């Protein structure tokens, strides 16, 4: 006979001891633990809601991988990739590039909590979390690798984050901030609570439905499996948060959460937004990226927060508005700047798509509709050089994304400039600026793509030179996903 | 030479436009529109392109030059429509 | 247009088509791309400073750490296949030695020995977990990190066994205070103080090379030979057949941590001056190991012999890598 | 450390002992063993080429099922079945019905060898074989069961063999003969060597390619997995055969093999033939059922046989010819008699299909082409009652299949009648007759569908009464698979 | 048109949605459709006669054998999940007790006991395999057959263990003739003759009810209590810890064969007259069981006690089903 | 009534045709063709349907009846085309 789990679980996490031969602060340096003056004993109240133990873990996760890999091998010879709508293929190539090595780097993020958290429950959970992100990175390399002979773009599942291409910087800007450069307690909150619970759990679900809808079962199974691992380690922020409030640090708690959501929001607005509203086929779309947000992301935040004893962030209202406007910005950026990304952006402004865009976001053609009109005339009329660019957009120094908002009729493109020690920074939104301002030393020193150009770091200082600085090359340089098929409809 | 950031009316995105210390507000606007008119904004030859400091709202006489404008490098400027 | 490749671009021209191990493990850390600014943020953040100092400026130098290769060649998928097998075996033991009430057949004396010498090892084992997870997060290559990744699960694996067995012993023998006493035994028992000092001090060696050495080259063999070899031989000669088996099972894990530690050492010796660097750190830590093996084994039955067997067996691991 | 397999394997099969408290013949009754006067010791030479042992078996087969079932579950919600060309759906529904419970009954067939063979190697191999067919039957029930709410026809994966519907009888006629009613040695030869090695191994491969081609991956994976189990137990006839020849029974050996192939041929000509040449789409066809036969089945037989020291069967020549003619017969039967089978036969005589039929079988339109012409005019001209039937075809008393050959221009439909103890039997080919004749007592007593009708066993004795006797009913009664879509092409 | 169903047609109206077990196991034999002609061939073939006489005309009668349900509810897929686990555990033992040279630590006496009493059991175990596979092929329902299907793999499972262990013992002790002597021990040793007569005679009881009883109700508990319980207790008290464990592992298999045998008996008692039928067959066979347990156990150390423990433990299995 | 098996010219399959002891070879052929002409074989009104025993080849006068033909029940007969 075996014991029932409940009977022994606590001894797995009864692991704290009073050091003597070194001191608490030596063993738990504040820069890595972030114990915040709260005591060892008071972190021992840390109690995770979802519990697992070594033998269960290795047993379950063996199954998950047998499934996934068996399916991959089963479908391989049918080469579905070869026929998929290239809106899809692109969706995928962007995902692997931006995410695979960040998943990997997440294991280190977890590794951090695993060594430096004063909460023993947290330490062990983090070890599994660590194993989870090891899987994710590994599997999300093994899968794209199936496709390397199909196109060089797939090599980017690996290269992307080893480059200075705009997206890689935006990516590393976000992850390094949330999960690589923060103390243990900070990480639990800014990564597992804010980002993983906040966003990627529901995104991964949505992505898996989309994959299925599109007929890529290999990919549907992939995302779907990974998703099953999320809560096991995503849980880790909750208990941390409780302990901080219960213990008179509601403000610091509050602040990291504010920062965490905004930065996560901005990355999300360029990686998921444009896919939902432009790369997915018109018939395959269940809802708008805005409908998806409200329903599946935003209520959940208020739910989560009220329950923790926190308040909605100061910017919440703006956020609500920006749902109508940001991602259309983000999308227009990427498409217009397409030879500088590693997949083929789908334009998504065929007529039918255009009225869908109007239904979901009333006021669209009279704003975002304009710019696209001009682009369209340009390809109608045989002058398509006026739909690639000849300069660089202003990059926000926080999110490392283009500063952009609504234009046309209600044009309202704003820039939240700030001067700080005889240098001028540019901020794509109020919230981005405020992030820098509350923690200036964390960012001061850093330079985004435009700064580097402006400083002579990119040589030759023309567009072809920026292309080599970003490791891009013909064959990976992005063009219109449908080869201007949607053009014929205006003529 | 001088870097500035161009906030062009009815465009979505601020851009980087090199100009020269000697250019007029008028010639600035010429350089700007190159990257926004007929790429993404419709021309308005019923109109004239003015130049205002983005930070505080301040409007610039069509004829003054960069050097006279007291500009912070990299500074963002509006490029609007009037008559 | 650049032509579609045979494999990843960093693995091109390799004679033989790269393995699953190579595909999913190699060249993944990116903070090693800019040693002047590892992280996409201000280069003066404490975390930038931490990696510059404890990873980049290690005295243990190599031109291309990404070169490294785990000889067992472990990936997440093959790790769980291996360990799910090995857990079936151990949970099998617990299940069935229980059925048979193996715990009741043990002597009053051996129970007292289990509480002093066997259970409190949840603290030591967890500290190793902590140790190996620190290596993960500072090592200078993803293939180095990965070996540390799995070893860390192994470490938690051992803590788990001990956790579980401790309940069972508290169930069979409620007045012994199993599961309550271990912390004070860990903190106050001469037999433990050797180990505890070693491992406390080891856990603040931040340099990656020094953490590797302190933890994998000096501390682990000593914990291994003392808690697993010596206590295990004792278990069996003393009627605790479950523990004699438990221990042998965990030593398979240790043997693999040795195999990769050994390869990494083999790798550092391709470069002049590294042997001395390693040797100098060993000679810093070895004394504390001796102190540990003396405080623990001398309190065992047949004390001195255990001390002499462990001392030379842990030494032997290291001699074999030069 | 573990031993290497080679070191201990022999002791797993060193299991014979000399009984004392009972006698050899009591323990091994000749009717179940079929030791054929050959000695215990001389059967101990029996040496299987493909070796496995218990721990390997349960370990490998665990993997095979994790794969298969994980894939089934993965694709389930996409309901591919709902869209498949109904040529496919039909192919499947016929397969499950005819095969699933025969797979099951095969475990008993194996069970027979497992208890009654004097060759110890054979006994253990047969135990695994037994486990293999347990799997096959089980899995080939679990899979169709996914579809029971889609159509009652799927219930037949289970019902079929519990009915007296023509195919069920043809089926049970073949299996009961080869594998349920023969001694251990007989079975090894007539089932594992002749049928499993001879036919279903290569068929299962072919079926899996077809499933994939058709886009049913669930099914492709199914058949593909099962196929991986075949040789492990299919091997069992070879060693038996060697021992019989090496030991002066080449003739008996010879004869069972002759019988085994013909009966297997005939069942194969109605179950696989018509699928290959008529239900598969025209573009999805790699080769003709005749090209497939020669290449993948017939050379292999000569190969196998020469190596064993046997000769090609007396009828081999005829067989070669009959490849041009039988299955087209079989297909025409089924389609014309369609409301009496449980799936929707695909006509397959659209023009393009018709020239394909001519390419592959030159002389076709001037033979099989005719009957189909008349059928076609009939649906062109609005009289489609003349394309269902009003009588019963003459059923061969051996294969329990319709007596049919080439008609039209070279009409050559023959019947191999035989009178035997004041009753007249009908035989669809020379070979069928000869099977009865060499072993009359095995068949004498039996009555095929026509006999039963002719004797008053089917009441009411009209066509609607035969339909109730065969457990068929509207909703499972077979109609044209494409709903006469291919009709429009003549008008 | 007849409407599409919720489940299989033979399972309609069942309150609760049928399980995987029910879906893939129930109502599969078809020869039970025509008891005047089970097989699609002449009704006078020897095989027609065999099934009429030994399956249809069994004195053990029930109106609906398809009713039967394996309480462990085993299907091919769940069988291999269970047993692959249990093999990991046992192969784990072999692997690791070897590493440790467990075989060398056994006494000259115990080795001689292993050759007389332990190895030759490959013949007994195979005969059970044969026995249980005969039940498979004559039982009157697919759910009955299936239980016999898995038990037969279990039987071959045990033969395999013994096969493998016999090499290992021949490797460690080449002059004992392990792997060569077993047949003559099986045929000529008083200790075996009890069992051998029983099982030879059992294997020609063709009636399905009688085969069930002779094999699962009378023979198996006796083999089980004698070769696994008694020899196993001995192994352990005598230092053969591998076999003490090996045996306990196989007894899990036996316990499950008991669970389904028990349910089948529970099922036959729903019908008057069946108890007597079963009891009468038991009373025919029980004597030969006693003869077996006496010839074997009496040759063991502490002979009579083993005889008395086995006799009453095998009896106990049967008393529990009435 | 009488059972026979009909082997109709240019058809693929022999069938079961009940006839009557009193039918003529002619009326047999009428009963047969019902199940083969205009279902699967084309009519030939330039022709006349003869009736021969399938076993041995023997041709039957158009006008004799079943009863006179010395037929084994269930017997197979050819139904051919002549003039
Ligand atoms: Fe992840
Ligand atoms: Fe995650
Ligand atoms: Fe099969
Ligand atoms: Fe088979
Ligand atoms: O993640
Ligand atoms: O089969």
């Amino acid at each position: 006979s075996m014991l029932k789990r409940e009977d022994w679980y606590d001894l797995t996490r009864t692991t704290n001891w009073t050091p003597k031969y070194v001191t608490e602060n030596e063993l738990f340096p504040e820069e890595m633990s972030g114990a915040r003056g709260i005591s060892m004993e008071a972190w021992e109240k840390y109690d995770e809601p979802y519990k697992i133990t070594y033998p269960e873990y290795v047993s379950i996760q063996r199954e998950k991988d047998s499934g996934a890999y068996s399916i991959k091998a089963a479908l391989e010879r049918d080469g579905f990739v070869d026929r998929a709508d290239p809106g899809w293929v692109s969706t995928m190539q962007l995902h692997f590039g931006a995410i695979a090595l960040e998943e990997y780097a997440a294991s280190t993020a977890e590794a951090r909590m695993a060594r430096f958290a004063k909460a023993p429950g947290n330490r062990n959970m983090a070890t599994f979390g660590m194993m989870d992100e090891n899987r994710h990175g590994q599997i999300q390399l093994y899968f794209p690798y199936a496709n390397v002979k199909r196109s060089r773009k797939w090599d980017w599942a690996h290269k992307a984050i080893h480059t200075n291409e705009e997206a890689a910087i935006a990516a590393r800007s976000f992850f390094d901030d949330m999960m690589m450069t923060r103390d243990s307690v900070a990480v639990s909150i800014m990564l597992t609570f804010a980002f993983e619970t906040g966003f990627s759990n529901m995104q991964f679900l949505g992505l898996a439905a989309d994959a299925a809808e599109a007929g890529d079962h290999t990919f549907a199974s992939l995302i779907s499996s990974i998703q099953t691992d999320e809560s096991r380690h995503a849980q880790q922020g909750g208990p941390s948060l409780k302990i901080l409030v219960e213990n008179g640090k509601k403000d610091e708690a509050q602040q990291m959460v504010d920062v965490a959501i905004w930065r996560s929001w901005k990355l999300f607005s360029v990686l998921t937004g444009p896919i939902m509203d432009y790369y997915t086929p018109l018939e395959s779309r269940n809802q708008s990226f805005k409908e998806f947000m409200l329903e599946w992301i935003v209520a959940q935040f208020e739910r989560q927060l009220l329950d923790l004893g926190l308040d909605k962030p100061w910017y919440w209202d703006q956020f609500m508005q920006d749902l109508d406007e940001t991602h259309h910005g983000m999308h227009l950026g990427v498409w217009y700047w397409r030879p500088t990304v590693w997949w083929d952006p789908a334009a998504g402004v065929s007529p039918e798509e255009r009225e869908w865009l109007e239904e979901k976001y009333p006021g669209w053609n009279d704003t975002w509709g304009q710019c696209w009109d001009v682009i369209t005339d340009n390809l109608v009329n045989g002058k398509p050089e006026l739909t690639v660019p000849e300069t660089l957009p202003t990059i926000c120094n926080m999110c490392n994304l283009p500063i952009a908002h609504t234009p046309g009729n209600k044009w309202n493109v704003k820039d939240y400039q700030l001067e700080y020690e005889g240098r001028l920074y540019h901020f794509g939104s109020e919230a981005d600026r405020w992030c820098f301002q509350i923690d200036p030393e964390r960012y001061k020193n850093h330079t985004n793509l435009v700064d580097r150009f402006l400083k002579g770091e990119i040589q030759p200082a023309d567009l072809a030179g920026a292309l080599m600085y970003m490791s891009l090359e013909p064959g990976v340089m992005g063009d219109d996903a449908h080869d201007y098929e949607w053009v014929k409809a205006y003529q | 030479t001088f870097p500035i950031m161009s906030n062009f009316e009815r465009d979505f995105v601020i851009q980087l436009v090199p100009v020269d210390t000697e250019d007029t507000m008028d010639q600035v606007a010429e350089k700007c529109a190159y990257h926004s008119i007929n790429r993404r904004v419709h021309p308005q030859p019923e109109k004239i392109l003015r130049v205002r400091r983005h930070e505080d709202g301040t409007l610039f006489p069509r004829g003054m030059i960069v050097s006279d404008a007291g500009l912070r490098p990299t500074e963002t400027l509006d490029i609007i429509f009037m008559d | 247009a650049l032509k579609p490749l045979k494999t990843w671009s960093h693995l091109a021209g390799n004679r033989r088509r790269p393995s699953e191990y190579e595909v999913v493990s190699t060249n993944l850390h990116y903070f090693t791309d800019n040693p002047e600014r590892p992280w996409e943020l201000d280069s003066n953040l404490p975390m930038q400073t931490w990696y510059k100092k404890y990873c980049f400026d290690s005295p243990l130098k190599h031109d291309d750490w990404n070169a490294f290769r785990d000889p067992d060649q472990l990936v997440y998928r093959t790790y769980n296949l291996l360990q799910d097998g090995q857990e079936s075996y151990v949970q099998g033991l617990f299940d069935q030695l229980n059925d048979r009430g193996h715990d009741q057949m043990l002597t009053r004396e051996w129970v007292e020995t289990l509480a002093r010498f066997y259970t409190p090892a949840r603290y030591l084992f967890h500290a190793l977990q902590m140790g190996s997870v620190y290596i993960h997060q500072i090592a200078p290559a993803s293939t180095i990190t990965n070996c540390a990744t799995y070893e860390t699960a192994d470490h938690l694996r051992w803590l788990t066994h001990t956790a579980y067995r401790t309940r069972e012993l508290a169930n069979c023998y409620p007045d012994v205070g199993f599961g309550k006493r271990e912390r004070d035994v860990w903190e106050n028992d001469p037999a433990w103080q050797g180990f505890r000092e070693l491992i406390e001090k080891a856990l603040i060696a931040w340099d990656w090379g020094e953490a590797f050495t302190a933890i994998n080259l000096v501390t682990k063999p000593a914990v291994e030979e003392a808690l697993l070899q010596q206590l295990g031989s004792l278990a069996q000669s003393e009627g605790d057949t479950l523990l004699g088996l438990l221990a042998q099972a965990q030593k398979r894990d240790a043997e693999r941590h040795r195999r990769w530690s050994s390869a990494l050492v083999k790798m550092a010796l391709e470069k002049e001056g590294n042997r001395e660097v390693l040797q100098k750190w060993v000679a810093k830590w070895e004394p504390l190991a001796d102190k540990a093996i003396e405080a623990y084994c001398s309190a065992l039955p047949d004390g001195e012999n255990a001390i002499v067997e462990a001392k030379s067996a842990s030494r032997y691991v290291r001699q074999m890598m030069g």
